[PDB]
């Protein structure tokens, strides 16, 4: 679907700093 | 389940459907109300049963229906204690729902010639508006000035229909007496009512004690336009008890 | 023929020209006269489509007294005139064709036969002669013939006035569009006329010897009111609801009083489309007026059959068919009671109400609240909360009160379906239109010892056994309930469960509706992943909820099946939107120890209701983020009369604004919604999506987020700086609602440094902002929205380069002067700078006086709106005094010309620039400072003479005395502009209401500097100008700005009031006004 | 019937 | 001439007359 | 008038909010009263639903509106029988030939049919009870 699909690489992680 | 409140209303409405089918659309001779004491059984069951699920403004709008088909099958008397009951149940959460309830009990009374129910229930009326509706947080807000202007006609009106002897003669009604008198103030006095009203209210309090009968007639001719027909019933009372008294039996 | 009568509509708004368009006209009146009536009708609807939605340039022409000329029988029998006619305007002779053609023989009470032409053609042409007296009303009172006919078959000559004798026609359509042209021919006589209308009439009986008169229509509208036919009756009450206002304000209030007691039989009638057109005709009705009429009247209370009271039309239209209607068995017409309902509150007057005690006195405050209106300028709490107090009105506030208080007696009191729903759907668009938390008064009911009104009332339908289940009516429930709970904050908020709530009898309301939304969202959640039920929100064990879930499952299953989407009107999308919505709302009530144990529920509801209801999802998702982390409302919370509304609390504010001017871990439960949201911004053209997907990051930015760890390469950034690509070039669509949003998010992206490395920069910020104005699309649509973010960052809350980065944003600001909202960002600026920098606040202030002087001089600043003057007068406030202080430049920018005064805008523009110099003059300088300075610039009271004002409207001494006789030449210009111009025809509605404002701002301006005593050499001036002739008529008399003045009475009673104020100020006492103003011895609420 | 218009010109109707 | 009476606020009572 | 005294002139009926409550019992026994003289007795017993049936016999008697007794084959409405039997209840009868002709109708209908049976078992009880009122024999005024 999305860019990441065709990009065909992972999403990230939620996390604080 | 909350479901069998459902059952039992929806059964009442049936039966209070049968009850005006033969007393009011065919008008039988031949009725004697056991429809009218299943409705009341029925909506007695589903007014207890929202009281035990902590539901007392559902049980008072049945106390409301009921009220409300005994009033139109003509028991009056039957009816304000209903009303009176709808009220109670309401005023602690929705004190303008208890408010327009006791107006249907007042409503009633007066159609029951029950005068002296009348007068105190309006008087309950003025002193609950001015309690939940007369604040700054003083002038009433738009709907409690409206109940407000309904009880000081009606109870002016009552107070002159009914005359009470002293300590019957409440601080209430003494306070609300006073001021439909004139002495000393001019360079407002009308409070919540329109001063055309207030006028024609504060000359009728005057004439009924001076018992100047033609000046009760005149006013009341004006003030008809500017009444309720509950009030223009009232008004022609008060004129017709200053004509020819009540208790003389003659 | 059709494809124009398409084209026309969008022609309204290289490029189209006169002659096309009259080429369009010419073809129509040509091709009525064919031998098919196919084309007939084609041409027809065409010319009632050209007269409907005139284009600009056409409607001149077809107006001016000879706009085209100066630029199977056929039944026309003699001479009607031509299209090229030089002695009257166009519409006559259309008007004659159509007459002639279609609908009158040329004798005297015959009806053409349908033999020789269908009803069909009739109706049209009826409704083109309508649509044609609408913009030209003279057209009406023709003789059907220039020239008279043989007159041995003609003995008597027919008017075109006879087309109304088809009101008792055999067909419903031909009745009721006679109906329609009665209601359009007594709007437009009483608009046209200024309600001059003996004068007018007795003009037009004149010019054509037309005895018709406007009181014959009235028994033509009452007698089709009564018609037998469903379709003629809807017609007739539409024709009352055009003209019924008009009458009321007329000469002719008592024959409006009648059609109002006439239409109110039609609240029974079996067709609901004239119970829907009842509706809209009564939310028409201004009734302070109809309360002013009413009192007014002897004998219209006594009716046909002298009825003994007092008519009570505001009671009987509120409660016998506004409220009651509430109850009617049809979905449309109880939606249309509801939505009249809220156009009512405003209207309604009741006896002894503090802000108005008579209805004279309620109307003298409407007309005054626009005109006399004053040049004003100068973590976010969800939808329905309002911490702040505010002004109310107390008038509104008491409607608003006797409106919920018999809507709440209806809802109790309902012994039927239909009316429970109507009274819940009536009280929940009250509170979205006069919202709890503003108007806590209006909704009192007495319960809190700011307001809860009526919410166990609504709270119990919610629990019923079967209100539920109309998925409309449970909405709106949800909806109203929230908005009640909200409303309590102001007061009932605590500086073990619901810790935050203070008063702890809402905690039981409270904690029901939770648990509810709880349940409902856990029901669509088990409907959209199609299971089975068989742990707040848990259902399964409750048979009221059962029941809701087959509802919700088969609106749902009835969905799946059809790919209508561009529908709003979804039954289970709207449902669950409105559920979420209110879960959205009482979360700013709620504390991490109300959530904590069942976050995680909520979330996993939300996953399932994403791919339906994505956006406001997304908003719950951020609520559910500011319980946790904090930052929502309940973790951040440490007489009057006529006098006083006509012109005393409007002098003294006016004088009071001179006098201020120059003085947890728990977040890693988040990361699949917030993934979701991020892949669904790059797979959707939704921009409101879009919009709440950037203010979710920016949320996540400010709450301090890893935002590279969430975006992994920089593919997210990536993708919204590929946008604006497609955002210069024209080709993403509805952009103006994302703009703000990106530039927001960019500015916190350049303060973090979670990398050693920046990601974004302000440099690149600027670049992509100068991009917006480089590629040339609208500024106000986008180049204006993106500095917004940038001048609030850089100037209020952001190493030196930065100051280089400021001159460059003020380098931005400058190329967009001309438009308001860049004056507002300079305010901004320019306080800043005050504050920090003297010397840096007056560089400013010179460098921005230097170009705005200039451009009001050649009106080249977007001032043309009370807004933008408004905010003109606030920045010359703002502005260093040193930068104003010879006066030479504002007075150089003042006596001006403008380059014509054929046009609106440039005269509208042109007297906008001048009053705000003069506001700044009469503030910030004395008068000798002024007068000394016009006396060495050599300016002359003959810059704006009469015959300069002639030859602009066709295309292109003291000085005590040149300043006085400036401003009263601006009036005469201004009295001229607002009588002597007609609406749609040569200015719009907005434009009329603003000459009104320049009005109302200009005689204030002369009665300060006439009344304060300061002024005394231009008051006398002043009384000695209004007290001569016009030097020869080179200037305006004093006779003709009054007789200008008097033909205002009837239509802008509050600038007659400022004007008889102005000629006190100048001892002009003549009784020639003021007997004829108070109407001495020797009807129209606006003369009163 | 004759018409006379800006942009045809002098047509004829008909009758 | 008229007042109120004390014993009963409802009667008039007479001074002048 | 005698349709009004199920609404506008019930006491305390939501219609009779506008009467004032010493005209009401006033007005009602005038009206059944009227709706008994000869002159327009006949008229006022027809329903007018059946008018709006199209029947229409024409009228006799001195006064030129004497009409006859509605036709049994109208009675098999409910609903049309219904606005029958609330006249037949609320005049009562003017003398024996009334209460003869109203019993033959009654019996006539008498012979979901079942609601037209116990429409007509309530009319005929309240049509013979109508005989025991006591100071003159079958007048509710």
């Amino acid at each position: 679907x999305d860019i990441w699909c065709e990009t065909n690489k992972q999403t990230g992680i939620l996390v604080l700093c | 389940g909350p479901g069998e409140a459902l059952a039992l209303t929806e059964a009442a409405r049936l039966f209070l459907r049968q009850e005006r089918d033969a007393r009011q659309r065919l008008v039988c001779p031949a009725a004697y109300g056991e429809p009218l004491q299943a409705a009341a059984s029925a909506l007695g069951a589903a007014v207890r049963l929202h009281l035990e699920l902590g539901q007392p403004a559902a049980a008072a709008a049945l106390c409301l229906e009921l009220a409300a088909a005994l009033r139109d099958l003509g028991q009056p008397a039957a009816a304000a204690g209903h009303f009176q009951r709808a009220a109670q149940l309401q005023l602690p959460q929705l004190p303008l729902a208890a408010l327009q309830a006791l107006g249907e009990a007042a409503s009633c009374q007066l159609l029951a010639r029950d005068y002296t129910g009348a007068l105190a229930v309006f008087t309950r009326m003025q002193r609950l508006a001015r309690e939940h509706g007369s604040h700054p947080v003083p002038a009433a807000l738009g709907a409690f000035s409206d109940v407000l202007v309904r009880c000081e006609v009606s109870r002016v009106l009552l107070l002159l229909l009914l005359q009470p002897p002293p300590a019957k003669l409440l601080p209430e009604h003494a306070q609300t007496l006073e001021k439909y008198s004139w002495e000393a103030f001019d360079s407002e006095s009308s409070g919540q009512l329109p001063e055309e009203l207030f006028l024609l209210l504060q000359s009728l309090v005057m004439a009924t004690h001076e018992k100047d009968t033609e000046a009760i007639k005149s006013l009341q001719v004006e003030m008809w336009p500017l009444l309720t027909a509950e009030q223009n019933h009232l008004l022609h009372l008060v004129l017709q008890e200053t004509i020819s008294p009540s208790g003389q039996g003659v | 023929l059709l494809t124009l009568r398409y084209l026309v509509p969008l022609l309204q708004q290289v490029s189209p020209s006169a002659e096309q368009l009259v080429q369009v006209y010419e073809l129509t009146l040509h091709h009525t006269q064919h031998q098919d009536h196919n084309v007939v009708t084609g041409a027809l609807e065409l010319l009632q489509q050209l007269f409907r939605t005139p284009p600009p340039e056409l409607l001149q022409t077809l107006t001016a007294v000879g706009g085209i000329g100066q630029l199977k029988p056929c039944r026309i029998k003699g001479d009607i005139g031509q299209s090229t006619d030089d002695d009257s305007a166009p519409l006559v002779h259309c008007v004659r064709l159509l007459s002639a053609s279609f609908l009158l023989t040329g004798g005297k009470n015959v009806l053409v036969p349908d033999r020789d032409v269908r009803v069909s053609v009739k109706a049209l042409a009826l409704s083109c002669v309508g649509a044609a007296v609408a913009l030209h009303p003279e057209s009406f009172f023709s003789k059907l013939y220039k020239v008279p006919l043989d007159t041995t078959e003609y003995p008597e000559e027919q008017y075109v006035s006879d087309i109304l004798n088809y009101i008792d026609h055999g067909d419903p359509q031909v009745r009721g569009a006679t109906a329609i042209l009665c209601g359009t021919l007594i709007c437009s006589i009483l608009s046209r006329s200024r309600f001059h209308v003996g004068d007018w009439m007795g003009t037009i009986r004149t010019l054509t010897g037309n005895t018709f008169s406007l009181a014959d229509c009235i028994p033509l509208l009452r007698k089709t009111l009564k018609d037998e036919s469903s379709v003629t009756c809807k017609l007739a009450c539409t024709a009352v609801r055009n003209c019924v206002m008009s009458l009321c304000s007329s000469s002719y209030s008592e024959l409006g009083l009648q059609l109002i007691i006439d239409v109110l039989t039609l609240r029974n009638s079996s067709y609901w489309l004239v119970r829907t057109e009842l509706l809209e005709t009564l939310a028409e009705i201004d009734f302070r007026l109809v309360s002013f009429l009413e009192a007014k009247a002897e004998n219209l209370h006594r009716g046909a059959h002298h009825y003994t009271g007092l008519l009570k039309l505001q009671e009987r239209v509120l409660n016998n068919v506004v409220i009651h209607l509430l109850g009617d068995e049809d979905p449309r017409v109880r939606h249309v009671a509801a939505a009249s309902l809220i156009r009512l509150v405003p209207k309604l007057f009741y006896k002894c109400d503090q802000g108005q005690a008579d209805p004279v006195v309620a109307v003298a405050r409407d007309q005054s609240s626009v005109y006399l209106k004053l040049l004003m300028h100068e973590t976010r709490i969800y939808r329905g909360y309002n911490l702040l107090p505010s002004i109310t009105d107390v008038t509104m506030e008491n409607n608003l009160s006797r409106v919920i208080a018999a809507v709440s007696h209806e809802l109790i009191t309902s012994t039927t379906r239909a009316l429970t729903f109507g009274c819940c759907e009536a009280l929940c668009l009250l509170s979205t239109a006069f919202p709890v938390c503003i108007w806590s008064l209006g909704w009192h009911c007495g319960v809190p010892p700011c307001t809860v009104g009526m919410a166990t009332m609504i709270l119990t339908l919610l629990s019923s056994a079967w209100f539920p289940l109309d998925l409309s009516a449970h909405q709106d429930a949800l909806i109203l309930a929230g908005n009640l709970l909200a409303a309590s904050a102001p007061k009932s908020l605590r500086s073990e469960v619901w810790p935050a709530l203070g008063d702890r009898a809402l905690v039981p309301m409270v904690e029901q509706l939770f648990s509810h939304l709880l349940k409902v969202i856990n029901i669509c959640a088990h409907v959209l992943d199609d299971v089975a039920p068989g742990s707040l929100g848990s259902f399964y064990h409750l048979p009221s909820y059962l029941k809701l879930h087959d509802v919700l499952k088969a609106t749902h299953a009835n969905y799946k099946v059809t790919l209508d989407l561009q529908n709003s009107t979804e039954k289970f999308g709207g449902f669950l939107r409105s559920a979420l919505d209110v879960l959205s709302q009482i979360l700013e009530l709620a504390t991490l120890q109300d959530i904590g144990k069942c976050v995680e529920e909520i979330l996993g509801y939300l996953k399932s209701c994403f791919s339906r209801e994505p956006m406001m999802a997304t908003v719950c998702v951020q609520q559910l983020l500011k319980t946790l982390f904090g930052t929502n409302l309940a973790s951040q919370f440490d007489r009057p009369g006529l006098y006083h509304y006509c012109f005393m609390a409007p002098y003294t504010h006016f004088t009071q604004a001179l006098a201020d001017a120059s003085l947890h871990n728990h977040i890693r439960l988040f990361e699949p919604l917030v993934i979701k949201a991020l892949k669904q911004y790059t797979t959707t053209t939704c921009v409101q999506l879009q919009k709440q997907v950037l203010d979710l990051l920016a949320q996540l930015v400010q709450l301090r987020v890893n935002y590279c760890l969430l975006d992994s390469d920089q593919v997210f950034i990536g993708f919204v700086l590929k946008q604006f690509e497609y955002i210069e070039v024209g080709q993403f669509r509805e952009s103006e609602a994302i703009i703000p949003n990106i530039f927001f998010f960019l500015v916190l992206l350049s303060y973090e440094r979670y990398h050693s490395k920046q990601i974004i920069g302000i440099p690149k910020i600027i670049q992509l902002c100068d991009g917006i104005m480089a590629s040339g699309r609208k500024a106000v649509t986008h180049a204006i929205p993106a500095l917004q973010p940038i001048v609030h960052d850089l100037f209020v809350l952001r190493g030196k380069e930065l100051e280089t980065q400021k001159e460059v944003v003020v380098s931005m600001l400058l190329r967009l002067i001309q438009y308001h909202q860049v004056l507002e960002m300079f305010i901004l600026v320019l306080q800043q700078c005050h504050k920090e920098n003297e010397d840096k606040w007056k560089r400013l202030s010179r460098q921005i006086a230097d170009i705005i002087l200039p451009m009001l001089a050649k009106q080249q600043m977007h001032i043309d709106s009370h807004e933008a003057l408004g905010v003109l007068n606030t920045l010359f406030e703002i502005l260093a005094p040193s930068s104003l202080r010879p006066v030479d430049m504002l007075l150089r920018s003042m006596f001006v010309t403008p380059n014509t005064m054929a046009s609106v805008s440039t005269v509208q523009l042109w007297i906008s620039g001048i009053l705000a110099i003069l506001r700044v003059l009469i503030s910030q300088s004395t008068e000798d400072i002024v007068l000394s300075r016009i006396q060495e610039l050599s300016f002359s009271p003959y810059l704006i003479s009469c015959t300069v004002i002639n030859r602009l409207r066709d295309g292109d001494n003291l000085p005590e005395e040149t300043f006085s006789r400036f401003l009263l030449q601006l009036v005469g210009i201004l009295l001229e502009d607002i009588v002597t111009k007609q609406l749609k025809v040569e200015m719009s509605e907005q434009q009329h209401t603003f000459y009104c404002q320049e009005l109302g701002t200009l005689l204030m301006c002369l009665i300060h500097i006439f009344k304060s005593g300061m002024f005394r050499r231009i008051t006398a001036a002043a009384t000695r100008l209004f007290r001569s002739d016009g030097c020869g008529g080179s200037f305006y008399t004093l006779d003709s700005l009054n007789l200008r003045a008097r033909s205002m009475i009837t239509t802008h009673p509050a600038l007659v009031l400022l004007w008889c104020q102005i000629l006190l100020l100048v001892n002009h006492t003549d009784y020639r006004w003021w007997a004829e103003v108070q109407q001495t011895p020797k009807g129209m609420c606006n003369r009163e | 019937y004759t018409a006379r218009y800006l942009t045809l010109g002098t047509l004829h109707y008909k009758c | 001439x008229t007042r109120h009476w004390q014993n009963n606020w409802w009667i008039l009572y007479h001074e002048f007359c | 008038m005698v349709e009004s005294l199920q609404s506008v002139l019930a006491l305390g009926h939501k219609r009779n909010s506008g009467v004032p409550a010493f005209l009401t019992p006033l007005l009602r026994n005038i009206i059944i009263s009227l709706a008994r003289l000869p002159l327009v007795n006949s008229y006022t017993r027809v329903p007018p639903l059946v008018w709006k049936l199209g029947w229409s016999p024409k009228p006799g008697g001195d006064f030129g509106t004497a009409f006859p007794e509605i036709p049994v084959e109208f009675l098999q409405e409910k609903e049309v029988f219904k606005e029958f039997i609330y006249r037949i209840n609320t005049l009562g009868w003017t003398s024996r030939t009334q209460f003869e002709e109203t019993w033959a109708t009654l019996l006539g209908v008498l012979v979901e049919r079942t609601q037209i049976n116990v429409l007509a078992v309530q009319a005929i009880t309240s049509l013979v009870l109508s005989a025991m009122t006591v100071p003159v024999a079958g007048n509710p005024a």
